[PDB]
């Protein structure tokens, strides 16, 4: 505020404001008076001044005349930048922006930057005038960088490896609040990891995707709107949109919800009101990129989104005599990209509501489907979130998973039969999507673990998840 | 002034230092940086009693005061320094700040009402809210500009009168005839506005200075303890000069009789032998307009009690208020209740509904849902809620949270609300046919409602003559005992319980439990009434009726209440029988039902082993 | 205009354009020049100027510095108030707005009046400058009252209550061109007086209205244009709005229609064509006040209305054989707020036809039915509508009438055997409004007379009136 004046110090934060560039003088020459001998006083920050005294020989000064041709003057570039600090820590519930300060390139940078980045800068804190003693802070650069965890975020993530089963303990920690529903858990944080991206044929490229997108549809009720927002919390950038206060220029880019959510998590609730905007968001998770909204002139720009959407069925409560389709309201376009669409049905069993009636009230005072629970008598206490929050990143920047040669085959057959089943019966059409889908998620369980593999019990556990949408649900 | 005053009040206030503020002073001593600012906070009345001239030579020059204790921190803290035994983990700093608080409550002193033009160099004290928010910038302060024509040089300040302008000098204090920036300070602008509920009020442009910057929240409450001073302009030839009033910043705040209380006691001690007749006494006073209505009135009184909110510690939180809709045939009170109960509560707004737009029930701008925190907002003509809008508040009544990120903002804002619905039974209301399709609205709406009471005028010869000569003959409440109770009463009452924090306990739980377990699937288990939500508002609502009673250990009478009433509330298909809301009157004698509802509740549900508990607790009082 | 320049006279007017204060100066002093003895020029009317003259004891003035800190300097509050000056009299056709002159408080005032009053101001007449030698006109206040009929007036109101048969010259002049039509121009006089309002319990109240509500339904050509015309021309304060030039933001609060129209008649035309403001006013005239329609942000202002509406039935002429319900396209809850809902029929007679006839070119060279009819062969001489209007407003602020304990048995029988009577037939269900009803016209009945009281034959009145629209028409 006050007394950083004229203090070497350094920052981090991000660009957003690139401006133009526009030349300035700071040696510019004088004329001088009498005879000759030009000389060429050393203006300071560009701003106009007199030199009321030459040294030359001899005899007056004056010489009050600019010669702006010579080569003795000379001219430097110049730019400015504003930075957004980022969210840091300090979570305050009130709604007050980031403090941002500008900065001011000085020479051979310039173009080093483009909006949308994680710079450090180094450089003298000086004050500006004519925004009259009433003045600004800006930073003059000095050295520029371009894009770290500390030991003990190494030591702790080592520690949480060394567990001896990861996996129960980030399913049955991602909400503890809610009973039950481990295979939506399980999904959810499948999703939160993500796969690989493929760059085969580097030369042609066209990049597929390397992430999932998950649906739930269910009876209100069941408490599909607090594993969303318990996802959503615990991811190195994540929005959370209602599907009602935003039209198809607040989804796309107008800055979108999507392009603000890249690399992260962009869940949207409420699906289901929806009847206007499904057409503009098919592109955009397909292609895996968004142009201009304004006639579709060019200026495209990246948009790496996980989508993560719960809805509710048409008429309420979900009928058991019925189709699937008519009950969803949805087309064959918008059915099939998405890779799991759980099902979740409301009947009243005898002992699930005894165990979860006894947990509300208690909270205000094999198969993939058994060995996910936890039995009554011992603990079982989660890891903090925000340890968790640091874990994604490493995860995620570190590890590269591989399909091997044994796990291929469990795929192809699964497919296989999955293809020759699906050519009598009628359901959603499976087309050459399912394979890709299944190698994306055999991708996804060898990232959680940290581990780079992909061996058989790996795939054995993706054939289980899959038969909870797919044939196993369908009857 | 005299000379030796300053030096005397000098010494008071270094003497009150150095003998109260200890801790603070060793607390400020020990912290890293040289000389950004460090304030300290003193207590007024303490030392106005210590001393009673202090306290005429402050209110009346309240400039010299400030400087005056400036000096004396600063000597207390060079004695301490001097004075000190571990001289290593220690810095000493040149800036000091005063900050004084606890004015005595004064009639004049604790004004709400901003000065018209009397208030020039007095201490006050205003309250408020905030509008507008100005940005971190930084003054010049003194200039030491070059000595001319002399030797000695020159410290002009500055003055705040003349929007911080300098003058040029030019006679020199000089003892003879001769006679010819690294400074940094902090600013900001905010204004504030009188709060309309202790009343078209005014703003007041408040200018903050120094550490006061960028320690205020626009929608706030605020109390700054600060001077009133002018601000004028620059003189034009033949014009009308311009003056301005402005508050110079002191201190500030985040702030947001036992009588009453001997009084509740008194109340509620004198009905021991009795109970319910205190809470008959309660229900009675409530909407005294109307006559009967008994169970409509019970459910008003136990949806505004409210309850507690519960948040898990990671990222989730529950819901913790309830949530009242009434259908019925027009002409029967309905207007009336929702106009009573929208002046008792201190904070609520009144919406037409239909007559309503978007900008209201959701956010722009501040709308009607999130203007209403921490209150009542009633709502009126339900029935074609310009559905889009009707279907757009799923999220804000039931997580308590708005999430909207239109036009790619990400703005993310709290609403905290009790929610009263009334809407017509659109098509001719049948008994059967149930609400979800006379009214059509979605069954996913049609489960957030805690209380949904039906109202059905039917064929009678009594209720109709009594009302026409309770209306004929303006019988205005026809109990002429001069119990009554006033409006403030009430507000008191309703504003007072809202502090206390019940706890649950075993004879309790176990009758909600077996409730439920036997609703969850009787025979037909309704169609949307027998989801998860009903437990979670079967103990919101019996903590609620604990709280009306002055307590704070639920019991078995709480329990009966509260599932006789949900029960009753249940229209059509139930387990004990419906009962019309209007043709209720006024028990008699409330004990000798409420045994008869304890011993039908308790026998077909087994709990017979606290029966017997029960009737003894019963007998022995 | 002219003439009138610094001379003292007096005015009255309301006032609608309060504005906010600020501080200005009168004395404020001077700095002195060579010794002391400062001095407290006494600066005019805030307009700065300078001492080139100073008194002191001797020598040389000038002093030309300001001191505005000193004590010496005194200051006083201000403020700024325009007037409309109301209708009073000179009815010219033209549309220009009475003329408006602005207003100036000077010291210990200000807060002493509110948008909306009937102020009498005297003080002087300055001109400003500034507004170059071009100026306009305004008053200096210098003394403020807050809040008449002439003897004459008085005299007047005294020979007319002396009339013997009082309500027949008052129910025969309201429109003397229309022929016939006797019960609905009784009924549009009672509306023109209006009931009492009711502050029971003072604590809380919750007022109720006390005005009736009338709509005229009835076939084209019967002539329902002109008795509301006349009903509006006699009235303190009237208002006459078409159904079509109108929407939501006209009616109401945008200063709408009703607001303008208060304490007065707000009579619309061709009520049943509106099909989107339907909804828009059942808060308005129930709740006896209207809100901000900006979402609903507080900001409530009184709207008092006597709304009289017209309107013809859905399909032009209205058959005989059909159900009541389907002629109207009104719902339950609009079709019960209206007081009185008058049923009219053109039927092919032959006297009346004759009568009437006659009557329309001559113009061009016992039950309550019959006592008020003409009979031909006399002079009912009708009083002009300028002395008429001077009576409704002395009757509405010097009379409260109230009920007798006569008059209350005959209304609780009648609701008595009407419900028990209606509550098996098909009609309008009958709530508790009409019992509030029938008071209000009982009440009504006794401001035309100028009395206080509620006599058998006040109550035996109101009875055949209503069965007008009531069962008396059902059938
Ligand atoms: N298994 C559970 N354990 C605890 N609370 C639950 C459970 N299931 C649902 N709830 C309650 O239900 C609420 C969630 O409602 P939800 O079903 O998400 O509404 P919607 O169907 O509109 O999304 C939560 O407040 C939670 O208290
Ligand atoms: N028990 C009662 N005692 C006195 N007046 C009543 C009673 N019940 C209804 N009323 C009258 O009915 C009116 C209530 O109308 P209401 O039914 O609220 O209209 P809406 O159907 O549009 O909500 C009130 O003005 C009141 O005078
Ligand atoms: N009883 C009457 N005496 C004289 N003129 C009448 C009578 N009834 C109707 N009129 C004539 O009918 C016209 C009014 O038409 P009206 O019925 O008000 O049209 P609308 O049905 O569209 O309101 C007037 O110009 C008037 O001359
Ligand atoms: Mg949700
Ligand atoms: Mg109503
Ligand atoms: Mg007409």
């Amino acid at each position: 505020r006050a007394n950083y004046y004229g203090k070497y110090i350094a920052l981090r934060g991000t660009v957003v404001r690139v401006s133009n560039i526009k030349p300035l003088c700071t040696k510019m020459a004088f004329l001088c008076a009498a005879c000759g001998e030009i000389q060429s006083f050393p203006l300071p920050d560009g701003k106009y001044s007199l030199p009321t005294k030459c040294p030359v020989p001899v005899c007056r000064g004056r010489s009050f005349t600019a010669l702006r041709s010579s080569p003795l003057t000379v001219t430097m570039d110049w730019q400015s930048i504003k930075i957004q600090e980022l969210m840091s820590d300090d979570q305050r519930e009130a709604g007050r922006i980031p403090r941002t300060i500008e900065c001011e390139l000085v020479h051979d940078l310039v173009d080093s930057c483009v909006p949308g980045d994680t710079v450090t800068i180094t450089g003298i804190v000086k004050v500006s005038n004519a925004e009259k003693c009433m003045f600004l802070l800006y930073i003059e650069a000095n050295s520029i960088s371009n894009s770290e965890f500390s030991l003990k975020d190494l030591y702790a993530i080592q520690e949480i490896q060394a567990e001896e089963n990861l996996f129960k303990l980030i399913v049955n920690s991602l909400c503890p609040v809610i009973f039950g529903h481990e295979l939506v858990k399980a999904g959810l944080a499948l999703a939160l990891f993500g796969g690989s991206q493929k760059y085969a044929d580097d030369k042609n490229r066209i990049p597929i995707r390397g992430d999932p997108h998950i649906l739930v549809v269910g009876d209100p009720g069941l408490g599909k709107s607090q594993m969303l927002q318990a996802a959503c919390n615990v991811a190195p950038r994540g929005v959370y949109v209602c599907g009602n206060t935003t039209t198809t220029s607040g989804l796309t880019v107008t800055a979108g919800a999507l392009v603000l959510g890249d690399q992260g998590i962009c869940g949207i609730d409420q699906f289901d009101k929806m009847g206007n905007q499904h057409q503009a968001l098919l592109e955009a998770m397909e292609q895996q990129s968004i142009s201009l909204a304004k006639a579709g002139v060019v200026c495209s720009l990246p948009a790496r989104t996980s989508i993560i959407a719960a809805a509710n069925p048409v008429g309420g409560h979900y009928n058991k005599a019925k189709t699937v389709s008519e009950n969803l309201k949805m087309g064959s376009a918008l059915l099939s990209r998405f890779d799991l669409v759980f099902i979740l049905l409301d009947t009243p069993n005898e002992h699930h509501d005894h165990l979860l009636s006894e947990h509300v009230i208690a909270i205000r005072a094999k198969p993939l489907s058994e060995r996910l629970k936890v039995v009554p008598g011992e603990t079982i206490d989660p890891i903090p979130h925000q340890l968790l929050r640091k874990y994604i990143g490493y995860a995620r920047q570190y590890v590269y998973p591989r399909l091997s040669t044994e796990a291929a085959r469990v795929l192809q057959d699964f497919y296989l039969e999955l293809r020759k089943q699906s050519q009598r019966l009628n359901s959603s059409p499976i087309t050459t999507r399912q394979l890709e889908s299944l190698i994306r998620l055999t991708e996804a369980r060898a990232r959680l673990e940290l581990r780079e593999e992909a061996t058989k019990e790996d795939a054995e556990d993706i054939v289980e998840i899959m038969k909870y949408s797919m044939l196993g649900t369908y009857s | 002034m005299n000379s030796d005053q300053v030096t005397l009040v000098g010494q008071v206030f270094e003497s009150y230092v150095s003998e109260y503020h200890k801790n603070d002073i060793l607390l400020i001593l020990k912290e890293r940086d040289e000389d950004a600012h460090y304030p300290v906070v003193v207590n007024a009345m303490t030392l106005f009693e210590t001393n009673m001239e202090i306290g005429e030579y402050f209110n009346m020059f309240p400039s010299e005061v400030l400087t005056i204790f400036d000096s004396a921190l600063r000597r207390s803290a060079l004695t301490i320094l001097q004075s000190l035994s571990q001289p290593e983990a220690v810095s000493m700093k040149q800036n000091l700040h005063a900050r004084i608080s606890g004015l005595p409550v004064c009639p004049e002193l604790v004004r709400e009402h901003i000065p018209k033009t009397k208030d020039v160099g007095h201490f006050l004290s205003v309250t408020g809210t905030v509008i507008r928010t100005s940005l971190v910038k930084v003054l010049e302060f003194e200039r030491d500009y070059m000595c001319n024509k002399c030797k000695h040089v020159f410290v002009i300040k500055a003055d705040f009168e003349q929007y911080y302008t300098f003058c040029r000098p030019s006679s020199c204090p000089s003892l003879e005839s001769c006679d010819s920036p690294t400074r940094c300070r902090d600013y900001q602008e905010i204004k504030i506005q009188e709060q309309v509920q202790r009343l078209i009020p005014r703003s007041m442009k408040v200018i903050l200075e120094d550490d006061l910057v960028d320690s205020c929240k626009s929608g706030d409450d605020l109390t700054i303890y600060g001077i009133v001073m002018q601000r004028w302009k620059p003189f034009q030839q033949d014009v009308r000069c311009e003056v301005e009033i402005v508050l110079k910043a002191n201190y500030i705040q985040v702030n947001n009789d036992e009588e009453v209380q001997k009084e509740f006691e008194d109340f509620w001690e004198y009905y021991k032998s009795d109970p319910f007749a205190g809470r008959n006494v309660i229900l009675a006073s409530l909407c005294p307009q109307v006559f009967g209505m008994y169970l409509v009135k019970l459910a008003v009184a136990m949806v505004l009690a409210g309850g507690i909110q519960r948040t898990d510690a990671t990222g989730t939180r529950v819901r913790g208020e309830s949530h009242l809709l009434l259908v019925g045939d027009p002409g029967t009170g309905k207007s009336q209740f929702l106009k009573y109960a929208a002046k008792i509560t201190p904070r609520s707004v009144l919406t037409t509904g239909i007559g309503s737009t978007s900008a209201g029930l959701t956010v722009t701008e501040a709308g009607a849902l999130v203007l209403a925190d921490a209150g009542l907002c009633c709502i009126d003509q339900f029935n074609s809620l310009k559905e889009h809008d009707r279907t757009s508040i799923h999220e804000a009544m039931e997580q308590q949270t708005i999430s909207v990120a239109k036009a790619g903002l990400v703005c993310k804002l709290n609403t905290r609300t009790t929610i009263l619905a009334a809407t017509n039974p659109k098509g001719q209301y049948d008994p059967q046919e149930s609400v979800s399709v006379n009214i059509a609205l979605g069954s996913p709406l049609l489960s957030r409602f805690d209380l949904i009471l039906v109202l059905l005028d039917t064929k009678n010869e009594d209720w109709d003559r009594i009302i026409s000569s309770f209306i004929l003959e303006n019988k205005g409440y026809p109990s002429k005992s001069e119990k009554l109770w006033s409006m403030e009463k009430m507000k008191t009452y309703f504003c007072l319980i809202r502090n206390l924090q019940p706890t649950l306990s075993d004879v309790g739980n176990q009758v909600l439990l077996r409730y439920y377990q036997m609703q969850r699937q009787s025979d037909c288990r309704n169609a949307a009434r027998t989801t998860i939500r009903l437990l979670e508002s079967l103990i919101r609502l019996a903590e609620a009726h604990a709280r009306l009673m002055f307590r704070d250990t639920v019991t078995l009478e709480d329990a009966i209440t509260v599932v006789s009433v949900m029960e009753s509330s249940m229209q059509g298909g139930a387990l004990l029988g419906g009962v019309n809301a209007l043709h209720t009157s006024f028990p008699e004698n409330p004990g000798e039902q409420y045994q008869r509802q304890c011993e039908l509740i308790l026998e077909k549900l087994e709990l017979q082993s606290l029966l017997s508990e029960e009737l003894r607790r019963l007998e022995r009082l």
